[PDB]
């Protein structure tokens, strides 16, 4: 397929009740990763943090992994679409998709 | 069209471009139960939005969405916005373009978020961020001047001739009247009297509003305070005590003109309106001084433009005459500026739109406008 | 009757032929906004042409159409010409020939487009190209003598002898009123106060104007400057701020006598005339001498006359008595010579006719006029 | 030969002429206590001179003795002058003449009240006063040229010919580091960070000098401004807070090249190096593009020599090649001058005697020297 990228782990599509909690992960394999979260194509997650959207960075020193997190809480319908997660190294840029639902 | 919402400390002005008057005006506080309790026959209401909150004080912890001109919490604002959309205006956004005004070299993550949360949360065809100085010049009807924006939030200077702005003449001021307020409580505990929380806090603002006026000279009236007897007037509390201040409540509007009470080596604002006059070209010099315009909250009090005219005729040439002028009603004033500033054809085809936002970005409004 | 308009640098003077007076006296200048406006209910007005430019001096980017008597930007040049007839002079180019007035060895481009101006932008019968030196002549009542020509743009010499021309013995000198303004916003720069700007560089030559008067020997006032009692004046801005000068102003006067000062190899005005007159045979340099004429912006100042006389008499053959004749509002002298010349029955034949134009080409010029 | 010291803004640099590097570099700056002191066994040290103040940084207020090449307080000067004479140069005034240097077209009370408090308040047999662009000119080792000096405080550019000076083509630039120091605070505020007070001046000062570097466009980095990356750097403040700047610091140092975002109608440094050369004659003007000299505080920049060069070779006529020198220590290269031109033994005669001080008086300054 596709040539590998930076995720060791791809983010997977998740399905979420009303009021509960979802969480979305990557691990990137190594100066340190920058992480990007997006909605859509081009709408930036990390500029949506607050009340219903946080973001949380992890390292793992045994296997030289950083761990991405996406924390969505007390998820709504607004939430409801496509995401993507776009992680660079320190010398190539690399891209997944992903899927939010929250109904009722 | 235009919706008008001035966002200032402490108060949230709105209404509608064009109008004479807001429709509505509340207090931008938002109270939320500093108590945990464990009662059958209450929804608990967890948020109080607005006047309500005014009433339900004690209780409730006030939390100010807006600090600094800059906010710390967005779902707050929006539910401030709500309000101001629905319990008193009783419009809809979808039926007008919604005009917001802002303060001088503002950070640029506020207008992108601003509009950001304009464009998705309320879906409006188009919406434009405009600047407080610009809107009060308007209010008062002249094309020339330099204007003194002084709100509860933060005091700017931004001159302007014939239209035709200068950035680097724009001074930002670190004074205002909630800056006074925290001087004055903290004046008040020397005295004997302590307020530490945030609900009596506005209480002091209060005083300061009807009971503090504009000494002619600061350093003569407080040498005459030794032996006050005119000086002091008994005020009214909720808590259920009497407070009787002399030259304190004077001394407080004070600090605007001397920031060394304060704690800060910045000029005070005669001071800084003559630095700004000087940045700006020796041509256009001549009709700023007698073109000064004093607007916001802690503009109210009589007699500062008559400790401005003197002090501003002293440092200043006395070639010229100075004569500022302050219009009662000039608390109002920036947000009249953005009411006129829509109304004109010209201002609709300039707002932000939707489809323009999309399809480039949050980057596009340093672009689009200044 | 005709109309008359005086072009090149500084000032633009239109007028109706039958008066010694011009109806429109301007700067030659256009106006750009230097700064983007943000506001809302103005015109934007993007083009200022005049004294509207003057008042509005500060925010606008003043640019001359005309530098060294050479026109930059041709499109200005309509704009000013189009402000002439329409705005302060209210008449139809169709109506009457127009005349315009141009200096010695200028360059061909300014004649043969000047003209195709004329004959395309502005349709007219006919049109004619004088020179300053000529129309002096026909002012004086003289036939025969030499013609020195210091004013706006640049200084020139033109002998001439029973209408016979000798184009040998012209001479042009690069010395002009404008000139010393500049030499003046130098001079001011070494006392402390630096004037960089354009709209601020009128405001120096409106001093030079007044404040500066001819001394009867440079080197002894300069002596005596050491110590500057009535030689020291203050002067008001529209600013406000307040200038003294002293030895300054009346050195301006001097780099036209020594122009060592402005740092060119070329000598002095005295020189100059000596040099055209040299070239002239000897026969008839007898009435050159008593025949003098000074007309010009930068011939204001008194004392010139009496400068020139003495020092033209010292460095001149004592064969004959020198005499000089120097008449108040010398500085429209050259405009009112237009008026005059269209005035004739028989110039109107010599006039330049746009069949003519069309016929042979912009070539013509000089095969119609010397 | 005897003592060099260069006063440029913000930082004095002192020495003895003939070593290649100054014994004293400490900052100007004189700092008092903003803040009553409520302590008791101190001093109360009034007045700090020199890098103590720096320690000291943020209770004191400091206040620069020089502004803009002019100094406002001179009493201030002298504390200055003492510390350096006797806290780290450790020599007597007496023993040596004293060298300042001056730049081009300064105020005449700057040099008559410099060598009034040199004769007057220190003694020494005899003082003289410099100009860094011939100065520089020697320590190039070239007789024929145009100087571009530029140092902390101010920019000059002086062209020279054989030892023949041409004041007219002399001219004086308004931009400095100091300013773009100024341009960068003023900068910092729109992206949410702000620095109004002088101790936190020196903060961003110290960012520009290493983080700050020189596009080899402007236009093309600022375009890729947008999506950032290794554009945007972690600066540490002593208080631990981190600063992360972008597009914003490369785009302080092109104000040189586009004064437009000052605020001001002057050209840049490439258009002023332009203007001297035209103003110059048309034989001398082919070394002049190829002696092109660099030096001063705010030439420190990377890429700065390339970006003259193709903009000079672009604007500039093809008829010779164009190089620009720039080589390093350009800040203390100044300073160099001021000792290489001690040493010689013709110098040595030129200084200005005590004696003739006291006889003759300030005025002599101009007519002993250029």
């Amino acid at each position: 397929d596709d040539p590998i990228g930076l995720f060791v782990m791809r983010p997977q599509d998740g399905e979420v009740t009303v009021g509960g909690s979802i969480t979305f992960s990557a691990r990137v394999a190594g100066k340190p990763p920058v992480v990007k979260w997006f909605k859509g194509k081009w709408v930036d997650l990390s500029s949506k943090v607050g009340q219903h959207l946080q973001l949380h960075d992890s390292y793992d020193r045994a296997s030289k992994v950083y761990l991405f997190e996406l924390h969505i809480t007390d998820a709504q319908p607004a939430f409801t679409g496509s995401y993507r997660c776009e992680v660079s190294t320190k010398d190539k840029f690399d891209c997944s998709n992903f899927n939010l639902t929250v109904h009722e | 069209a235009a919706l008008v919402i001035d966002n200032g400390s402490g108060m949230c002005k709105a209404g509608f471009a064009g109008d004479d008057a807001p429709r509505a005006v509340f207090p931008s506080i938002v109270g939320r139960p500093r108590h945990q309790g464990v009662m059958v026959g209450m929804g608990q209401k967890d948020s109080y939005v607005g006047d309500e909150a005014q009433s339900k004080r004690g209780i409730l912890t006030l939390k100010y969405p807006i600090e600094h001109g800059i906010v710390t919490n967005w779902d707050d604002m929006e539910k401030i916005w709500h309000h101001t959309f629905y319990n008193e205006l009783r419009v809809a956004p979808e039926e007008h373009p919604v005009l917001l005004t802002e303060a001088p070299l503002n950070p640029k993550a506020n207008r992108e978020k601003m509009t950001q949360i304009m464009f998705e949360t309320f879906n409006t065809p188009a919406m434009y961020v405009a600047i407080q100085a610009v809107l009060s010049l308007y209010a008062s009807g002249r094309t020339t001047g330099i204007v003194m924006d002084s709100g509860d939030g933060v005091t700017h200077t931004v001159p302007i001739y014939e239209g035709y702005a200068l950035p680097h003449a724009i001074l930002r001021l670190d004074l205002a009247g909630r800056d006074l307020t925290d001087y004055l409580m903290k004046i008040l505990t020397e005295r004997g009297y302590s307020f530490t929380t945030t609900a009596e806090r506005e209480i002091v603002r209060d005083i300061k509003e009807k009971l503090c006026y504009v000494a002619l000279d600061f350093e003569q009236e407080m040498a005459t305070a030794a032996s006050s007897s005119s000086l002091e007037k008994s005020y009214e509390l909720p808590d259920g005590q009497v407070i009787t201040i002399g030259n304190e409540r004077f001394r407080c509007p004070e600090a605007l003109f001397q920031p060394s009470f304060l704690g800060m080596e910045s000029c005070g604002i005669h001071e800084t309106t003559f630095n700004s006059i000087m940045k700006c070209d020796v041509d256009i010099r001549k009709d700023l001084y007698a073109n000064t315009v004093l607007s916001g909250g802690t503009t109210m009090y009589p007699g500062i433009a008559d400790r401005m005219q003197k002090e501003i005729t002293a440092l200043a040439p006395s070639t010229m005459k100075i004569k500022i002028i302050a219009p009662p009603e000039r608390k109002y004033s920036v947000w009249i500026g953005g009411s006129i500033l829509a109304s004109l054809s010209t201002f609709q085809q300039m707002w932000i739109s939707k489809q323009e936002y999309d399809e480039s970005g949050p980057s596009i409004v340093h672009r689009k406008c200044f």
